[PDB]
């Protein structure tokens, strides 16, 4: 199924690929800005200017199904080997107070953003309907527009070097030979 | 897009095929410039009289014998970019469906 | 001058080897050691032997949990040794072998009990040769090196010294030094070193300092084989330079023998002289001297070399003959004590040489 | 029994199976196991797991539709994938094969790295051009500086940037070595293509298929506030055709109010 | 003036392209992205090679922290890692924010060693296994001395030992033995001075081996671009070269007559070459036998005649121009290399020759046992006979062949300490030499405008039409594309000037 994603959003998508890989920045976590709180927010925004009953209570269940799918697939779809390194690290911290772990309330606004990229080679390899898979692919695209509107304070040109709140963090040498070495 | 030993991307019917150019036709000197050059048409070479004042291009294609060699103008030569890979592509798929309908 | 110089060395620094094809091999401390005995120079210097430092003197600068793993970490144990091995970068360029930690403590004692004597004025030269590990950086064995027992060397000088200044000439730059006071302004390190696709990679021209240590870190890019009279050409007018205007109470000097004339990994073309030129002019300001000993692979040029310079420093001239060492056959053919430096084509032009003196210059310009 | 992780496609640490072979780093597994803990016993992959346990060839349809069951009434567009997650194994993420398509600048390392169009005694001949047979002038110095065979000592060597081909000395720019290992070298006559100004951060967009890009031209020609994508001569991405005269008229009247700010 | 500034850096960047990125700069500049200091560096880097339109720019706009490239900046996070020993001033003193780590500086590629030679190598390998012997010897004798000191308090610093019980009991039994000597002491002292003994022999032997190797390898290591010339020189010493040399000093002084410049101040390397020449010419088998004293007269001719040093000394042992085609050019080239050969090795003759008769040896060990009598034995290490001469007979002799290249080039080496490695080929460019005469000669043109030559010389007093006519002549004995060599040389200083007209006559 054919997906449009801004260009923007592409080109953050493409950024991102290479901080974490070429630049070897992992995100700094927790963010700021999180997947939870900007669903919140979507949802929020979206459902006041909306007044039909069946499409506001569809974005409730679209918003609950995204995070709850998010929540299911960080851990297994959405991180890059780099990462795992800082992913275990964050496991072995919440497990150190017999806590449960929720990535919407850590990650935010772009492990959601990439969320929705690999939607369409999900999809295929289900058994669900096609308008089902049209009206979620509808929904996506509508977050996705509400995001674009909202995108010059979720993405923002911070240098580590020059800024600790940047959205990377330069990770250490030792932290690096660990992540790509096992 | 147009040089010598260049790539180009030259129409032949509902299809395209890739070749490089080797020769480079000026019009107005009736002259066309090799690689291994000012010089005249030669003996054995020559262009159609309606890309013979167009300008024209030798071109070899790629995946064929050197003895499909061709002279093709600017009409059927395009430039070599992502439209055109992408355009080639086009009609490959069409030339697939095509040939799925005649099949089944 | 005329110095009182104190010495240091341990009879088991030659007793530790390392892997069969490396590099790095301490026994060319001994032969060295051997040179300065049999020339009678033992009667112009203090001898002595250091203790060896301990873990909490290491955690000083490095962490405690790279001291630990390096009290531990053995050729038996290493097997069930995976993640250290990788995260501190323990493998096969830093490799482990039998005296590992011994030779570290050696090496640290050593330096920090020169420091020591610098400090309470014991001496106004102290030598250590078995320190000068300038390449590991706190927390990772690096270079073949395992400890930077040089940091704390200056620690405890700045312990009595206001301004201490660190000069690395070896043909690799000082990058564990340099990063160990990139942002404080007490210590200056100024390294002479090759740069391009070299190992260390670092010391690039543009590297001043940051934070406070802005303008308080020298980096002197070179090209391969310079030779003694270009050597000291790009020597002298900076540390003229920075003696005049940073003026440090005490300095500290990294004698690697790796930029020798036909070092086994060494590029560059100075002779014995060449290198001696630097010590004489370094000897020249009268601010107490604490001489380590760095690079250098080919045993036998830097045996001489050192023991050259010790004679150098007690402000006298060695014979050029051996005195019949216990290794005689390691010296050569004629059996001499010099290095000859090869007939090689040095690329350093003026022009390039010329702009790192004027960049150099302009930065210091702000630094009374 | 596979040389790479069944997640990163790499080597190194391997937790394989028995009851399927594949290998998985330590790190490249869902939850990330410590090695040094070592389960110590029969450990399968996800996909094993589901197969032992669930997969009864006609019961399968019996949980799913259980799943289902306990998530229609809930959240169900995402039921089936909720369920089905479950059953793989985890994975590397990577980039779905369109959006880097989307840039053709871009293109992927051996091991699935990010690459772009920067990643790259005495020699005489190295300042001759060989296709022309002239010599390399120097942007700075207007020299080649051969130097000769007989005096090998005055040659100056040359770099002939990688982007413009303009040739180089290593002395008119202060520079100690050839780049020959790590990017491309570019020299001194390229836009930055990224800004800090006092802070604030700008930077070009980057390089798009021409059938996505949409070229623009304004109609003032004298004020129009652009970026830096202009040409000289998701609609979001527009190039300007920036009519080079507006150039000068836009630095002139720049600098007269540079001049001014500090003037009046 | 100012509205005519973006022609004038038009036409001095010369080019589009440049001026595509120096035309996207300033509009970068006018869209209040780049700041000042950015745009003056710019144009620094684009029209900075000028004094005067730089300069314009500067007073015109009224131009009148900084990080590293090689470090990076680690967060607050990665700060706080207990050290059990820092002290506070330690924590203000040292720094753990800023790493390199050179693999992040190195691009991840790598590095680039350096080229060894495979003397290097071997050199190397011997002392690889000299250090592996006296290692094993030292722990050995540590650990034996240790043991006395044991056995001899018993009769009535911590691994050495144990790693040298192992070595010697390398069944594995040292394991248990060494915990045995812990609680049999002097059966292991005694094993190990019994392998000291056998170690201490095969060291002896080894020794003798490693010095025999050793002796005709190191002066060879040392020689870099030694071993390389001879090979270099011969693809190097090409008329393609020269003139490739020529066009590039004449292109570069064309962008601000005397393009080459050469000084000959010695007399006797005139016939230090006319000698090897004739030796070289009569002993060669490949003229006629009226060939090579024809060969012999032109090259006396034409040195008596060009410096007209004298025309009979030869044989015991006003400006003056000269139009020259490539044969004679490269011929002149020629007889210039070797010159300045010779001029170099005679120059240090004299502090070459004193360090050779000042050459002592060490009397320890050295003539008790030990002596290099390799090229004593032959002759070629220069006792007395000053370098220069002894230099001149043994390139006699290797002309003649009766020495083969090796022991020319050891000797070279080991005499002049590798500063005379670019007289390995002085058989071959003096046969290029005599080659480039015979061409000289047996050519009609070059003849032609060699007697030119011979009549503008030899008249000495011509009128103001003596360039003209003489370049006219030797086009008119020419043909429309080969270059000229203006090759001038006035007898008050012996300097000789060459300038490179190529194609200016026309
Ligand atoms: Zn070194
Ligand atoms: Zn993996
Ligand atoms: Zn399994
Ligand atoms: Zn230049
Ligand atoms: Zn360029």
């Amino acid at each position: 199924i054919s997906l449009q994603i801004p260009i923007k959003l592409k080109s953050v998508l493409v950024d991102d690929w290479e901080y974490v890989t070429k630049d070897k920045k992992i995100c700094r976590l927790p963010a700021d800005v999180t997947v939870e709180m900007v669903l919140n927010k979507y949802e929020h925004e979206v459902s006041q200017e909306l007044e039909s009953p069946g499409s506001q209570s569809q974005l409730s269940e679209y918003c609950a199904g995204l995070k709850l799918y998010f929540d299911k697939c960080l851990g297994n779809m959405l991180l890059y080997r780099l990462e795992r390194l800082q992913y275990d690290e964050l496991l072995k911290k919440s497990s150190k107070d017999q806590k449960p772990l929720v990535p919407i309330r850590i990650y935010g606004a772009i492990h959601l953003l990439r969320l929705i990229s690999v939607l369409p080679e999900l999809i295929s390899s289900t058994t669900m309907d096609l308008q089902s898979c049209q009206l979620l692919i509808k929904q996506t695209e509508d977050f996705l527009v509400w995001l674009l509107m909202h995108v010059d304070e979720y993405f923002n040109d911070k240098d580590p070097n020059r800024s600790d709140d940047a959205l990377y963090v330069n990770t250490s040498s030792q932290y690096e030979g660990v992540a790509l070495g096992m | 897009e147009f040089a010598l030993g260049g790539r180009c991307l030259a129409f032949h019917g509902p299809l395209m095929y890739e070749a490089k150019i080797l020769k480079i036709w000026d019009p107005s000197s009736k002259m066309y410039t090799s690689i291994p050059k000012p010089q005249k048409l030669g003996e054995d070479e020559s262009i159609p009289e309606e890309i013979i004042n167009g300008k024209c291009f030798f071109i070899h294609y790629q995946g064929w014998k050197s003895s499909w060699d061709e002279w093709v103008g600017y009409d059927r030569i395009r430039a070599y970019n992502e439209e055109n890979i992408a355009m080639k592509k086009r009609l490959a798929n069409e030339a697939k469906e095509a040939k799925k309908s005649l099949l089944e | 001058d005329k110095r009182r110089v104190a010495y240091f060395y341990d009879a088991d620094v030659g007793n530790y080897a390392y892997g069969a094809g490396h590099p790095m091999k301490p026994h060319r401390i001994r032969m060295a050691h051997s040179l300065i005995m049999n020339y009678g120079l033992y009667k112009k210097m203090e001898i002595y032997r250091a203790k060896p430092a301990t873990k909490q003197e290491m955690c000083q600068f490095h962490t405690d949990e790279y001291i630990d793993f390096l009290s531990r970490v053995t050729p038996d144990n290493l097997e069930m040794f995976k993640r250290e091995s990788v995260k501190f970068n323990v493998g096969d360029d830093c490799p482990v072998f039998d005296g590992l930690y011994e030779y570290c403590s050696i090496s640290g004692g050593g330096s920090m009990e020169g420091a020591a004597r610098l400090n309470r004025g014991k001496c106004d030269v102290a030598v250590n040769y078995a320190g000068g590990l300038h390449h590991a950086k706190k927390s990772e064995a690096s270079g073949f090196c395992y400890l930077n027992d040089i940091v704390l060397g200056i620690i405890e000088l700045l312990r009595y010294h206001p301004r201490v200044l660190y000069i690395d000439i070896d043909v690799h730059h000082g990058d564990g030094v340099e990063e160990a006071f990139y942002t404080t302004d007490r210590v200056m390190t100024c390294s002479f070193h090759k740069y391009g696709e070299f190992f260390p990679g670092t010391g690039e021209l543009r590297d001043i300092g940051v934070g406070a240590g802005k303008n308080y870190a020298v980096n002197v890019p070179l090209r391969d084989g310079i030779d003694d009279a270009t050597y000291r050409s790009v020597f002298e007018p900076v540390i003229k330079k920075i003696m005049e205007w940073y003026q440090p109470s005490a300095v500290v000097l990294q004698c690697g023998g790796d930029s020798l004339s036909g070092d086994r990994l060494g590029c560059f073309n100075l002779s014995m002289e060449g290198h001696a030129n630097c010590v004489n002019y370094v000897k020249s300001f009268g601010i107490p001297m604490m001489v380590v000993g760095g690079g250098g692979y080919t045993m036998r040029n830097v045996a001489r070399t050192w023991c050259f310079e010790t004679g150098l420093l007690n402000n006298v001239v060695l014979d050029k003959d051996l005195p019949y060492n216990e290794y005689y056959e390691y010296y050569g053919p004629d059996y001499k004590l010099s290095v000859r430096p090869s007939n090689m084509f040095n690329v350093n032009t003026p022009e390039y040489l010329d702009k790192v003196m004027t960049n150099i210059f302009a930065n210091l310009e702000n630094t009374k | 029994n596979e040389d790479f992780c069944s997640a990163c496609n790499q080597s190194g640490s391997f937790l394989c199976c028995d009851t399927c072979p594949k290998s998985f780093h330590f790190l490249c597994l869902d939850p990330p196991i410590d090695p040094n803990n070592l389960p110590k016993g029969d450990w399968h992959c996800n996909e094993c797991k589901f197969k032992i346990f669930i997969n009864n060839s006609m019961a399968t349809l019996k949980k799913i539709e259980s799943n289902f069951i306990k998530q229609n009434n809930n959240v169900k567009i995402f039921a089936k994938l909720l369920f089905n997650i479950d059953s793989h194994n985890p994975k590397q993420f990577q980039l779905p094969n369109y959006i880097k398509e989307t840039f053709p600048a871009v293109k992927t390392g051996s091991r699935g790295q990010y690459s772009d169009e920067n990643d790259k005694s005495y020699n005489p001949d190295t300042h001759i051009d060989s296709n022309s047979g002239k010599f390399l002038i120097c942007y700075k110095c207007n020299q080649t500086r051969l130097g000769s065979w007989s005096h090998p000592e005055n040659s100056r060597l040359i770099m002939t940037c990688d982007y413009c081909q303009t040739p180089w000395h290593l002395d008119c720019v202060p520079r100690a070595s050839f780049k020959n290992l790590g990017s491309k070298w570019k020299c001194p006559l390229h836009s930055p293509t990224k800004v800090y100004k006092k802070y604030k951060v700008w930077k070009k967009q980057r390089l798009i298929n021409k059938k996505n890009q949409l070229y623009y031209e304004p109609l003032q020609k004298i004020g129009y506030q652009n970026n830096g994508n202009i040409q000289i001569i998701n609609q979001d991405f527009k190039i300007t055709q920036i009519d080079e005269n507006s150039i000068k008229y836009d630095f002139f009247d720049k600098i007269y109010k540079s001049k001014m700010v500090q003037k009046r | 003036e100012e509205v005519t500034f973006f022609e004038k850096a038009k036409r001095y960047i010369g080019n589009k392209h440049l001026y595509t990125e120096f035309l996207k700069i300033l509009n970068l500049y006018s869209q209040d992205i780049l700041d000042l200091d950015d745009l003056v560096e710019k144009v620094d880097f684009y029209l900075g090679s000028n004094k005067e339109l730089f300069t314009w720019f500067k007073n015109f706009v009224g131009y009148q922290e900084a990080f590293g490239p090689s470090y990076k900046r680690l967060p607050k996070s990665d700060t706080f890692m207990p050290c059990s020993g820092r002290d506070d001033m330690c924590w203000e003193v040292l720094n753990d924010e800023w790493v390199g780590h050179p693999v992040w500086a190195s691009e991840d590629s790598g590095f680039i060693a350096h080229r060894k030679n495979q003397y290097e190598e071997t050199l190397f390998k011997i002392e690889e296994e000299r250090h592996e012997y006296d290692f094993y010897i030292e722990s050995n004798l540590r650990t034996i001395q240790c043991l006395e000191t044991i056995v001899n308090k018993i009769e009535n610093s911590m691994t050495i030992y144990k790693k040298v019980i192992r070595k010697v009991y390398d069944k594995e039994r040292g394991f248990e033995i060494i915990d045995a000597l812990h609680e049999t002491a002097p059966v292991v002292l005694k094993r190990l001075k019994q392998k000291d003994e056998e170690w201490r022999r095969a060291q002896r032997e080894w020794n003798k081996v490693w010095r025999e190797l050793e002796q005709k390898v190191f002066f060879k290591s040392l020689d870099h671009l030694g071993l390389t010339f001879k090979q270099a020189d011969k693809k190097l010493l090409t008329t393609k070269q020269l003139i490739s040399e020529i066009s590039s000093i004449k292109v570069d002084q064309t962008n601000k007559k005397s393009q080459l410049d050469f000084d000959f101040p010695d007399k006797n390397i005139f016939y230090d070459i006319l000698c090897l020449a004739d030796t070289f010419i009569t002993h060669t088998t490949a003229y006629s036998n009226p060939d090579k004293e024809r060969l012999k007269d032109l090259l006396k001719y034409f040195i008596s005649l060009f410096f007209s040093i004298s025309f009979e000394k030869i044989e015991e042992s006003s400006i003056f121009n000269l139009f020259a085609n490539t044969n004679i050019y490269i011929f002149f080239r020629h007889w210039t290399t070797i010159y300045e050969r010779l001029l170099e090795i005679k120059q240090m003759n004299e502090r070459v020759t004193k360090e050779i008769n000042t050459r002592s040896t060490v009397t320890f060990a050295k003539d008790l046992d030990l002596l290099s009598s390799q090229l004593s034995e032959m002759g070629l290490d220069f006792v007395g006979e000053d370098a220069y001469k002894q230099v001149l007979r043994l390139s006699r002799r290797l002309i003649n062949g009766d020495l083969e290249h090796q022991w020319f080039e050891e000797s070279l080496r080991q005499a002049y300490n590798n500063k005379a490695f670019k007289l390995y080929t002085i058989d071959k460019v003096t046969q290029s030499l005599v080659k480039h005469a015979h061409t000289l000669m047996t050519d009609a043109k070059t003849a032609e405008i060699m007697a030119l030559f011979v009549k503008d010389r030899n008249a000495s007093t011509t009128s103001a039409k003596d360039q003209i006519i003489y370049r006219l002549q030797v086009r008119s004995h020419m043909s429309n594309t080969e270059n000229m060599f203006r090759i001038e040389f006035d007898k008050r200083t012996l300097h000789v000037s060459i300038q490179y007209i190529a194609l200016d006559d026309l």
